[PDB]
């Protein structure tokens, strides 16, 4: 490639993290979404967990 | 043969002369046309003369087939849609910031 | 001026003449609703 | 539900809100001061099997 | 005109457009014959020379 | 399961009960109101699904 | 006993405010037995909680709590967080959980891969051990139930609604009262045989809109067993002050016609929301009176009502009404009598539109009041401040008449255009019969006439107009369509407008016109006719706010010192540059505490262009005319609180006191400043 990759500047992991945390509140936002994520988690651990990481 | 050139003018220019611009509508739509307001909205009544009645029965079909339809209400496809916009190009995020600063919201 | 204020009780009367009851609308979302 | 007859297939449901003529009696206008209602509605053979 | 000025019969369009709507929506491919018709007959607000 | 006292009471008054005739008066018009427009009748499905 | 009234209710503030003789209670008394409660955020989990459920659902189970029995939620970090909180500080597990998970909680093992815990959790519920467990899926009624039934309800989740929600665990382990025998609150209930709801109030009238949707919601399906009370019977039972909310009730009153001695009610009628203040101010009661009292003009407090107000409309046939402004039979308003007040309430004067101070253009029809308006308003001058002077403001014709063909005279001249009509008289008459609704297509050939004139001169020149105009500071400018101040490019608020009179006949009475009266009203229709229709929205919607917040403050600041409040904020200049002295721009009229608090607000960061000129002004003070251009942003009304009183209208000019000579004018580059005496 022939373009700077951007690397991470280490930003402060406290305001990361809540940055990270406020995104994703916006992204899943009823109960519904998550709580077909958080079902979708518990299946996998009971039954997928070994094959992916 | 013609020249290729990217014309350049000052932006205080393209802002104050395309911006200008007003249309010139000759037949407007008869105020005695218009029902009361509904919120912000005002209905065209059924019995109007004018051509503006084609477009309006266009609009509201599309409406009503398009809220019809199942998949317009589950959550994954309010969540496309919400997220189709949010991208890493610029939206003028300090107005939105100082105006919502004038009603006292962090 | 008569004739000019003949005008003026004549758009006056035509003014009052409205009607109470009109529905002109659509009415099937209020349908739907009802 | 009529399973297979066409003699018993309903073709027409319809509502009287007035009367015809000089005529009174409901059971003798109401066969030609009708509107027939009901309309159809699409599925998705795929889905239901 | 003179006819228009001396009848008393008032032609509005507030009886077709009340009676039927011409948003009526079945077959979703196109237009309802209800539709079909109150757009070929706009009702009015126009002359009936 | 629903459950209802049985002791002497206080005389309430709940004006609930009517006769067929009434049902069947509001039905026909409610049918008569949804007639031939299948977008009165979409949503009443969809809330029963 | 409980009590809803239609508003947000709250038990630190609506104590103060009161709220009771706010909605015309009879309170005021010892009385301290009217407790109120905290809806505040009930309100704000209604809204939260409308975003995923259904508005059914949730307002026909709020419906049915019991505000009188006290109950709390508390939610429950997730089952992964859950077990570590359960693990580190474990003397607090309750016995409910396996005696396995607990004998092998209790364990100082790394637990980094236990084989037999893995399954122990995987099977473990978090429903099991905790009994009245919402849901994340509640399907809430259950919730309202267990609220109304018990001391404490546990959640997994946010969205709850009823009461306050407490913390499990802590902060750690997550993301980012007593009775009065009088409670009272927003959010009526039929939990009790003792809840009541205070009637009196329509319901278009509520402003909050969601304790609005909940009355109409609940008063649909459940209008035969609610207990409704007038403020009589409330009153019978119990026996930093804000401006901008005033509060509002309406008056009924007929027309008769008093003619040699014999009474003859002919109309009734309904005034739509005036001010109590001012009915307090001009001594309305119920009588008789006369709404003229000389040559068929409005007695003019009768007009100041009419105009500080929404519209009055029939109570026979529920429409508007539009009273006649001539003095000419089918209809003639000569005589009222008022008989009585119905629903009262507060509002907020201030429109949401209005947040930073810029213009204010106000778009009228031609024949309104606007003459008489100005000349009514421009005398109102409360504490030595002259709210709304004459200069401020500019005329609707002003725009028109600056051109070497004035504007109206260059459309007199469209009778060239038609087919033939060789002379206004005739075109006036070609155009409506002998009345007036002209022919809508003589009209329409009329009007595709009229629109060049509109979009190629009138646009051209007033874009160029209210650019001069807002340059020499903000003005409060009128028009006859808001297609005028949109095409030409028009900046500050755009507040459409409408009187509750029928303005065509002004077109008729008004004599020294341009061009004949019938031409005058020709002139009108073709303004009406380039609207792009929109409401209106009650012209007293404007003069509510410029009249209301100052009689208010004349109570708080009637007979305090002068020098202590006040205040005045302008845009600053150094002593140099004389090649101090500020433009005002604004006059601040508020208490001392908040003078004191506005001392200290930034006030810095706003600059402007000021350009100064050598022009003298006929007015007493030595003072010279100047200019000023904002960059960047516009000061934001939160800045002057709702606590304070200021000018919506200034002119931009200097004076200048001290060593008189006007040196050559400049431009320096300005920054506002606060500036108030010592106080």
């Amino acid at each position: 490639p022939r373009n700077p990759k951007k690397s991470g500047r280490a930003a402060p992991r406290e305001v990361r993290e809540q940055f990270t945390q406020a995104l994703s509140d916006y992204l899943m936002q009823n109960p519904e979404l998550k709580s077909r994520v958080l079902r979708g988690r518990s299946e996998w651990e009971k039954y997928g967990a070994g094959i992916i990481h | 043969c013609t020249s290729g050139i990217f014309l350049v003018r000052t932006p205080t220019e393209t802002v104050l002369q395309e911006y200008t611009q007003s249309p010139e509508i000759k037949v407007p739509i008869p105020q005695k046309d218009w029902t009361g307001p509904i919120g912000e909205i005002r209905i065209l009544k059924d019995t109007t003369s004018s051509i503006a009645r084609y477009l309006y029965r266009t609009w509201y079909l599309a409406a009503a087939r398009m809220a019809a339809q199942p998949r317009t209400w589950d959550p994954l496809f309010q969540a496309i849609m919400r997220s189709q916009y949010v991208t890493a190009r610029g939206g003028s995020g300090a107005t939105l910031r100082e105006s919502l600063y004038a009603i006292n919201v962090s | 001026s008569s004739e000019i204020q003949r005008h003026i009780t004549e758009f006056i009367s035509s003014w009052q003449n409205h009607p109470i009851v009109q529905v002109s609308a659509d009415v099937e979302n209020r349908k739907t609703a009802q | 539900y009529v399973r297979l007859d066409r003699d018993r297939v309903p073709t027409m449901v319809g509502v009287t809100r007035q009367s015809r003529d000089t005529i009174t009696q409901p059971a003798l206008s109401l066969s030609t001061t009708n509107t027939t209602v009901g309309v159809p509605l699409a599925l998705d053979a795929r889905a239901i099997t | 005109v003179l006819l228009q000025r001396i009848s008393p019969l008032q032609i509005d369009p507030t009886i077709i457009s009340n009676t039927m709507s011409t948003v009526s929506e079945s077959t979703t491919q196109t237009l309802s014959p209800a539709s079909s018709i109150l757009g070929k007959l706009r009702p009015s607000n126009s002359d009936f020379s | 399961t629903v459950t209802s006292p049985y002791a002497p009471s206080v005389n309430r008054l709940m004006p609930y009960r009517i006769s067929n005739a009434e049902r069947q008066i509001s039905q026909i018009i409610r049918v008569m109101n949804i007639g031939n427009n299948a977008t009165v009748i979409q949503p009443v499905l969809q809330d029963i699904s | 006993a409980y009590i809803a009234v239609p508003a947000v209710v709250d038990s630190r503030s609506s104590e103060a405010i009161g709220l009771l003789e706010s909605f015309g209670v009879d309170a005021g008394s010892d009385a301290n037995d009217v407790s109120y409660q905290d809806h505040d955020y009930v309100v704000d989990q209604l809204q939260y909680m409308l975003d995923g459920y259904e508005a059914g659902d949730v307002i026909d189970a709020l419906v049915y709590r019991n505000w009188l029995h006290h109950s709390v939620y508390c939610l429950l970090p997730p089952k992964s967080q859950l077990l570590e909180y359960w693990k580190s500080n474990p003397s607090v597990i309750p016995d409910n959980v396996d005696r396995r998970l607990r004998k092998r909680l209790m364990l100082k093992k790394d637990l980094r891969k236990d084989d037999e815990y893995n399954q122990l959790a995987r099977a473990f519920k978090i429903s099991d051990v905790y009994a009245p467990l919402i849901s994340s899926t509640t399907s809430p009624m259950t919730m309202i139930q267990n609220l109304n039934q018990g001391e404490i309800v546990y959640t997994t989740t946010d969205r709850v609604i009823g009461a306050r929600v407490l913390l499990y665990a802590p902060r750690k382990y997550y993301a980012s009262v007593p009775h009065s025998r009088f409670n009272v609150g927003t959010f009526p209930s039929i939990a009790t045989p003792k809840c009541s709801v205070m009637s009196g109030v329509d319901i278009e009238s509520i402003p909050n809109e969601f304790i609005k949707l909940f009355y109409q919601r609940v008063k649909s399906i459940h209008a035969n067993i609610l207990n409704d009370i007038s403020p009589q019977i409330v009153s019978d039972m119990i026996n930093h002050v804000d401006v901008y909310r005033v509060d509002v009730v309406n008056v009924l009153f007929e027309v008769v016609d008093v003619a040699d001695g014999l009474r003859s009610v002919s109309r009734k009628l309904i005034m739509h929301t005036v001010p109590v203040c001012i009915l307090e101010l001009l001594g309305i009661e119920i009588a008789d009176y006369c709404i003229r009292q000389e040559d068929g003009m409005f007695t003019d407090w009768f007009l100041l009502l009419t105009m500080l107000s929404d519209g009055l409309t029939d109570r026979r046939t529920h429409c508007q009404y539009l009273i006649n402004p001539s003095s000419m039979p089918p209809d003639v308003i000569l005589n009222i009598s008022i008989t009585g007040f119905i629903n009262r309430h507060t509002i907020d004067v201030m429109p949401d539109v209005y947040d930073f101070i810029k213009p204010i253009g106000a778009v009228l029809p031609k024949g309104s009041f606007k003459s008489t308006i100005m000349r009514v308003l421009d005398s109102i001058s409360v504490l030595g401040v002259k709210i709304m002077p004459r200069a401020h403001v500019v005329d609707s014709d002003e725009v028109g008449e600056q051109m070497e063909p004035t504007f109206e005279h260059a459309v007199m001249e469209i009778y060239k255009g038609i087919a033939g009509v060789d002379s206004l008289d005739d075109l006036t008459k070609w155009v409506l019969n002998s009345d007036l609704v002209p022919h809508d297509d003589r009209l329409g050939q009329l009007f595709q006439a009229f629109l060049p004139l509109a979009k190629d001169l009138l646009a051209p020149m007033a874009r160029q107009f209210y650019d001069n105009s807002m340059s020499e500071g903000r003005l409060l400018t009128f028009a006859h369509a808001d297609s005028e101040l949109l095409n030409a490019n028009y900046f500050g608020h755009l507040l459409r407008l409408k009187i509750p009179y029928i303005t065509e006949v002004n077109l008729m009475i008004r004599k020294n016109r341009e061009g004949g009266e019938l031409f005058q009203l020709v002139l009108s229709y073709l303004y009406k006719m380039y609207a792009t229709s929109a409401q209106p929205k009650w012209f007293g919607s404007l003069l509510r706010l410029l009249i209301c917040p100052w009689l208010h403050m004349e109570k708080l600041i009637g007979e305090a010192d002068p020098a202590s409040t006040s205040a005045e904020i302008g845009w600053h200049v150094p002593r140099e540059q004389l090649m101090d002295g500020f433009i005002p721009y604004v006059s601040i009229r508020a208490p001392r505490l908040v003078i004191e608090e506005l001392m200290e607000k930034n006030w810095g960061q706003y600059h402007a262009q000021v350009i100064v000129t050598d022009q003298l002004v006929v007015g007493e003070p030595r003072r010279v005319s100047a200019k000023a251009v904002i960059k960047g942003n516009h000061l934001p009304v939160k800045l002057i609180s709702r606590f304070a009183c200021f000018t919506l209208t200034s002119k931009y000019e200097m004076r200048l006191p001290c060593g008189h000579s006007t040196g050559r004018g400049a431009a320096y580059n300005a920054r506002l400043a606060f500036r108030s005496d010592l106080a």
